């Protein structure tokens, strides 16, 4: 397995950022994703989930309605955009995997992290 | 003893395919449900297995995705929906479930149905 | 909104010492709990799924057990390459928060 | 006795059974989104089971007169299936706790 | 796994026929999970023999074949015109529950 993002930034001040992160080495289709951020030395945080068929999209109570998410099984690839940016976005952002734990043939998610990528740091400034 | 299958539906190339086939003569409670795939001067091939009891399907080499069951349990049914159809759907999916009833019974298909006869046009 | 807190905040322990993390979750999230090992400066890894199973490829060293509003995470020995932070994770419903964390030192 | 799961794969209430039963919601307290891990179905049993009995011991169905040894295929379907529930259904779909 | 390219071809022989069909399988399958399905020319197929080691309840006689893993073959004597269709070949026990190619026959 290997995931690997991009999407990185200098400074955004207020502008539209379009983040990607790509799944190889296991069924892009077959799982849902996270987008899980990092402070500049603080602790983990989320910010953004899809499920596995992106029907199911949720944020966080101060990212609802201003960032999104998405997915595309073609490129096996899945995208975030990132508008309204203000002057304390700066963080560490990652893109991960659920687990699928199978009991009596059925698969159960949002159970927990089991593959991070290396992430992307995107800042902000004035 | 009686098995039926829907009529032929005729859809658009590529939004959803889902055929409804349903049993009488037997007990379908403690049974098996498959699908199978057969055209004109073509050979057999088998999608998948069903089991009403408990929620467990395998797909082949070709419905990994696309492909999804619906239990269906009232009325003595179960479906099977099919997305992002090709040019090449036309075939006659058929449906079979086994004679039982007791707890133990035969091993092979013996009740078989009449299919349908859905052609991927306009 | 379910908070939960991770503790002790600090401590320093090494070669032959055992230490405890208690996570205490302000409701009873019942046996759904993940605990992490987070390098300084490294993705956070999985240690502990389903809050009392052990993840496959972790050492036996590390174990877990606890149910509802405690859990424990337990190590016996501290080798020196277990230098990083410790999470939780509640996921009973959205959304999701995580706690401060928890430091080890070498002795 | 009636019908369906219950009393017939599940636990058997005997003939004239005598004492109380009650029953309760239980959207919360250990009933979160998604399929939980336990709370699976018990079915596919070759008898109809016997008052006041307990089945503890589980085994593959047997759905034709040759018995695996321990392969999952044709025939051999798992007797077991977790409940898909969650407490965003309905009425009668919500978890019940029964005494 | 799916290798089997059944020998027989397309058989044009008047009533009275002794010839043989035979099944190959890339690996030995345990026996009592084998079928030999029948086709018919725009109806639904039927089923004679399961597992080559048995019979269904009622179906026509006549012909009763068996083999080993690696060549399963089956024996006809004398079967009735009417019953000139195709044949399937059928394997269970591993997923995908895989078909056979399909014999063709001519009075």
């Amino acid at each position: 397995v290997q995931l690997v993002e991009s999407g990185g930034g200098v400074v955004q001040p207020g502008r539209s950022l379009r983040l990607s992160c790509a799944a190889s080495g296991f069924t892009f289709s077959s799982y849902a994703f996270h987008w899980v951020r990092q402070a500049p030395g603080k602790g983990l945080e989320w910010v953004a989930v899809i499920s596995y068929d992106g029907s199911n999209q949720y944020y966080a109570d101060s990212v609802k309605g201003r960032f999104t998410i998405s997915r595309d099984n073609s490129k096996n690839t899945l995208y975030l955009q990132m508008n309204s940016l203000r002057a304390d976005d700066t963080a560490v952002y990652y893109c991960a995997r659920d687990l699928a734990i199978a009991v009596a043939g059925t698969w159960h998610y949002y159970n927990g992290m089991d593959v991070w990528g290396q992430g992307t740091t995107v800042t902000v400034s004035s | 003893m009686q098995l039926v299958q829907s009529g032929p539906e005729v859809k658009k190339p590529g939004t959803s395919v889902k055929v409804s086939c349903k049993a009488s003569g037997f007990t379908f409670t403690s049974s098996a449900v498959q699908w199978v795939r057969q055209a004109r001067g073509q050979r057999l091939e088998w999608i998948g297995w069903i089991v009403v009891g408990s929620g467990n399907t395998n797909y082949a080499q070709k419905f990994q995705e696309r492909v999804t069951i619906t239990r269906d349990m009232s009325t003595s049914t179960a479906y099977m929906e099919l997305s992002s159809l090709r040019s090449e759907d036309t075939a006659v999916y058929y449906c079979a479930a086994p004679y039982c009833s007791g707890g133990s019974c035969f091993d092979g298909f013996d009740i078989w149905g009449q299919g349908t006869m859905v052609t991927v046009s306009s | 909104d379910i908070q939960m807190t991770q503790s002790p905040s600090s401590v320093s322990a090494s070669v032959g010492d055992r230490v405890i993390i208690t996570c205490r979750a302000s409701q009873g999230i019942s046996s759904w709990l993940a605990w992490y090992q987070q390098k300084p400066g490294k993705a956070p890894k999985v240690l502990i799924y389903d809050a009392s199973s052990l993840q496959s490829g972790v050492p036996s060293r590390f174990s877990g057990s606890g149910y509802g509003t405690d859990f424990t995470l337990t190590i016996s020995s501290l080798q020196p390459e277990d230098s990083a932070t410790y999470y939780c994770q509640q996921a009973k419903s959205f959304p999701i928060t995580f706690g401060q964390g928890t430091r080890l030192e070498i002795k | 006795g009636q019908t369906g799961k219950i009393a017939d794969y599940n636990y058997k209430l005997p003939d004239d059974f005598t004492g109380c039963v009650i029953a309760w919601n239980s959207n919360n307290l250990d009933s979160k989104v998604g399929g939980n891990y336990n709370y699976l179905y018990r079915l596919f049993r070759k008898s109809n089971l016997k008052p006041f009995e307990r089945d503890i011991s589980t085994e593959i169905y047997q759905a034709g007169s040759t018995p695996c040894n321990g392969v999952e295929g044709f025939n051999c379907y798992f007797p077991l299936q977790s409940y898909g529930f969650q407490p965003t259904n309905g009425v009668g779909y919500q978890p019940y706790r029964v005494v | 796994e799916i290798v089997l390219t059944q020998s027989p071809g397309t058989l044009s022989l008047s009533p009275g026929e002794r010839a043989t069909l035979s099944c190959r399988a890339s690996q030995s399958v345990s026996s009592s999970y084998l079928a030999w399905y029948q086709q018919k020319p725009g109806q639904a197929p039927r089923l004679l023999i399961y597992g080559a080691s048995s019979r269904a309840t009622g179906f026509p006689d006549r012909f009763s074949g068996s083999g080993s893993g690696t060549d399963f073959t089956l024996t006809i004597s004398r079967l009735e015109p009417e019953d000139f269709a195709v044949y399937y070949c059928q394997q269970y026990g591993n997923s995908p529950w895989t078909f056979g190619q399909g014999t063709k026959v001519e009075i």
